[PDB]
This record gives C-alpha cells, sequence and structure tokens, in this order.
C-alpha cells in the first residue's frame, strides 16, 4: 500500500507508528533475510 | 498576620488544609503502588475545581 | 537488541505487542493533553512484560541458579571443605 491509494489510511499507519529507518528495516530485511 | 485567611475559602479553609496535608502525606508517604490510582477518572479528566 | 545481535532470532519479549504499545503511544500523541499517568502505565506494562520474559529466560533458559551456585562454591568458598582441602594441599605452593 505505502503510497498508492488516496482515502486509504492503513497504508501509512506503520509510517506513523514506526520511524522511517525502522520501517525501512522491517520492510526490506525480512524478505531479504528470507531469500538469503 | 491573621489577615492571610481567604474569606471565600475561610468556611472551608480548615478542611482544605487538612485535605492538602493528607494528600501531601499520601503522595509523600512512599505508598506502594496503590490500585486506587484507578486508570478511570484521570485528574485531568476530573473536572477542575474551577 | 544487543543480546539479539548475538542471540539467535529470539523475538522481542513483547513480540507483536510492541506494535500495540506503539498504537497506544500514537493515541497519546493524539491526546490533546499529555498525561503522565497514562504514559507511565504503558511504560510499566512494557517494562513488566520485558522483565518477566527476561526473568523466565534467565532462570529457566539461562539457569541463573547454577551459575549462582558455582559462584558461591568457588567465589564465596561455598565448598568450604573442598577449599579447605585445596588450601591444605596447595599451601606449599601458595605460601611463597
Amino acid at each position: 500500500p505505502q503510497v498508492q491509494s488516496a482515502a486509504d489510511e492503513t497504508a501509512v499507519q506503520l509510517s506513523e507508528l514506526l520511524t522511517l529507518p525502522v520501517l525501512m528495516k522491517r520492510s526490506i530485511t525480512a524478505p531479504l533475510a528470507a531469500h538469503i | 498576620r491573621q489577615h492571610t485567611m481567604v474569606s471565600f475559602l475561610k468556611p472551608v479553609l480548615k478542611q482544605i488544609i487538612m485535605a492538602g496535608k493528607s494528600m501531601q502525606l499520601l503522595k509523600n508517604l512512599q505508598c506502594a503502588e496503590s490500585t486506587t490510582c484507578q486508570a478511570g477518572a484521570r485528574d485531568a479528566e476530573r473536572k477542575s475545581l474551577y | 537488541e544487543n543480546q539479539n545481535v548475538n542471540l539467535t532470532r529470539k523475538g522481542s519479549i513483547l513480540k507483536n505487542q510492541e506494535d500495540t504499545f506503539a498504537a497506544e503511544l500514537h493515541r497519546l500523541k493524539q491526546q490533546p493533553l499529555f498525561s503522565l499517568v497514562d504514559f507511565e502505565q504503558v511504560v510499566d506494562r512494557i517494562r513488566s512484560t520485558v522483565a518477566e520474559h527476561l526473568w523466565k529466560l534467565m532462570v529457566e533458559e539461562s539457569d541463573l541458579l547454577g551459575q549462582l551456585k558455582i559462584i558461591k562454591d568457588f567465589y564465596l568458598l561455598g565448598r568450604g571443605e573442598l577449599f579447605q582441602a585445596f588450601i591444605d594441599t596447595a599451601q606449599h605452593m601458595l605460601k611463597t
């Protein structure tokens, strides 16, 4: 979701709950770690 | 100076003083975390005396 | 975090409840007045959860009691008869 709709609000709920570095870490490393 | 009594509070000034002393004691007594800090009516949610 | 850097991927003590506390903090951010009581309550809940998981790991998973018993026996001379016999045997080496 992230930034891909308009009225949607959960798409940014993590972005308000989590900091951008921590959000990016959680979002990127989990699939990365799974594939590695 | 005896003049320091608040006339509007004067009828209740003694009770006020006793209550203030009691609250200062309770907050100043190392009370165990008393459950009577109910998470219910916050003092901020308590209507102020005003 | 420092232990999980070295420890295998054992999840957070609060695991999925971390986000719940994040939502509570977001509600606090949405609160028009800062209440120390609610903040302290949430902090204490998180603290208690983490402390309970740490205690469980230390006592059951990390056998804190065995280490304390070892320390008593050796550092605290808990095996007083053993350390007495050791002193009696090593005295000639350790008297110098």
